[PDB]
């Protein structure tokens, strides 16, 4: 089957800037069978371009498509706030075998914003039920890249934490992130000092939030 | 208006079949076509197949040709995707799409999209969440801002709904995407940042609803003085 590979993976651009998105096909695709779609979080795809360069009905002038064979380009001449989204190319050669690229996320670039960091020991209620979740919260930071490391009695933890991240905020263009350390009640009660260490571009040195088990 | 409306979310055990419907209104469905495309969270769009409404002629992707059927009922302007022998890898949002048509004339591409149908395939059994407070303290107070929340742990299936103060508190709320645990159950935290000076005069209650397990929890999050 035809494989479509999009580049780059993420474009971080200021509103008003030009966006150039690349779609490479593993096999020569006729210009007549290449489409581009826009997709926002929690929404269905939206058709932008059909036949490589034709705008779908009502699509703004700032969206244009170029190319043929193995190399296609989507241009957004001047990014509006509503244009920050994931963009997919699709080949629809023949009656079957249609495939999509992996997508390019066009993300809002804003100034560096250090996260505020908050730590939550396990609740008395949860410990009663036999589990211990320690939650570390990073609030309203940019860029997305953040290292969140768990230290239990100064020992770096591996394979016992999960991260979850919000979609980029529509109004302040920041992210928020949870890191949750999950232990058995038994394992939690063996150690004293629980620390969340945050590394981020907005922090000149890592920020540690920590507590001693049972103090609060 | 011009729309495709899909059936509600589906939760299925391995080996079963799911049927998703796609109802057209506001355009000439008889002139049109319906394709089905799926998307697993944080993964690329995957094409399933399509049907031409007039003829009922179908074309399926290689991956699905032995276990998918696409049909349409022209009288009800509805198309269906039936996917059989479901496996965990079939967990995704399934979308239908059509070219807009007005009489005989149609758009070249698929420009009308359904809202999507969440399909979960898992061996996991329905379980209500445990709701634990994330209490504000000196360890969750940065400058003049306090963070507080609720840990919504070990439930199946998606989704849970989380509100704060019966929907009165929305500014500063972060309800994190659920993480699928090794157990096959989901967990998430819902947090809110607030002015630290509010903790003494404003009550904070997280309202957690999980319809499949008949779970309704209203957890008051009590500030710690340490």
């Amino acid at each position: 089957d035809i494989v479509l590979t999009q580049t780059p993976g993420t474009l971080s651009l200021s509103p008003g800037e030009r966006a150039t998105l690349s779609c490479r096909a593993s096999q020569s695709v006729s210009s007549s069978y290449l489409a581009w779609y826009q997709q926002k979080p929690g929404q269905a795809p939206r058709l932008l371009i059909y036949g490589a360069s034709s705008r779908a009905t009502g699509i703004p002038d700032r969206f244009s498509g170029s190319g043929s064979g193995t190399d296609f380009t989507l241009t957004i001449s001047r990014l509006e706030p509503e244009d920050f989204a994931v963009y997919y190319c699709q080949q629809y050669v023949g009656l079957t075998g249609w495939t999509f690229g992996q997508g390019t996320k066009v993300e809002i670039k804003r100034t560096v914003a250090a996260p505020s960091v908050f730590i939550f020991p396990p609740s008395d209620e949860q410990l009663k039920s036999g589990t211990a979740s320690v939650v570390c919260l990073l609030n309203n930071f940019y860029p997305r890249e953040a290292k969140v490391q768990w230290k239990v009695d100064n020992a770096l933890q591996s394979g016992n934490s999960q991260e979850s991240v919000t979609e980029q905020d529509s109004k302040d263009s920041t992210y928020s992130l949870s890191s949750t350390l999950t232990l058995s009640k038994a394992d939690y009660e063996k150690h004293k000092v629980y620390a969340c260490e945050v590394t981020h571009q907005g922090l000149s040195s890592p920020v540690t939030k920590s507590f001693n088990r049972g103090e609060c | 208006q011009v729309q495709l409306v899909q059936s509600g979310p589906e939760v299925k055990k391995p080996g079963t079949s799911v049927r998703v419907s796609c109802k057209a209104s506001g355009f000439t469905f008889t002139s049109s076509a319906v394709q089905w495309v799926r998307q697993a969270r944080g993964q690329r769009l995957e094409w399933v197949g399509w049907i031409v409404v007039g003829s009922g002629n179908t074309n399926y992707a290689q991956k699905f040709h032995e276990r998918v059927t696409i049909t349409r009922d022209m009288s009800t302007s509805t198309a269906y995707m039936e996917l059989s022998s479901l496996r965990s890898e079939d967990t995704a949002v399934y979308y239908c799409a059509s070219p807009y048509c007005s009489g005989g004339s149609c758009s070249d591409g698929f420009d009308i999209w359904g809202q999507g149908t969440m399909v979960t395939v898992s061996s996991a059994s329905t379980k209500g969440p445990s709701v634990f407070p994330l209490a504000p303290s000196s360890k969750s107070t940065s400058g003049g801002t306090a963070a507080l929340g609720c840990l919504v742990k070990d439930y199946f299936p998606e989704p849970v709904t989380v509100s704060w103060n019966s929907g009165a508190l929305t500014s500063g709320v972060h309800t994190f995407p659920a993480v699928l645990q090794s157990s096959g159950l989901y967990s998430l935290s819902s947090v809110v940042t607030v002015p630290s000076s509010s903790l003494g005069t404003q009550t904070y209650i997280c309202n957690v609803n999980h319809k499949p397990s008949n779970t309704k929890v209203d957890k008051k999050v009590e500030p710690k003085s340490c």
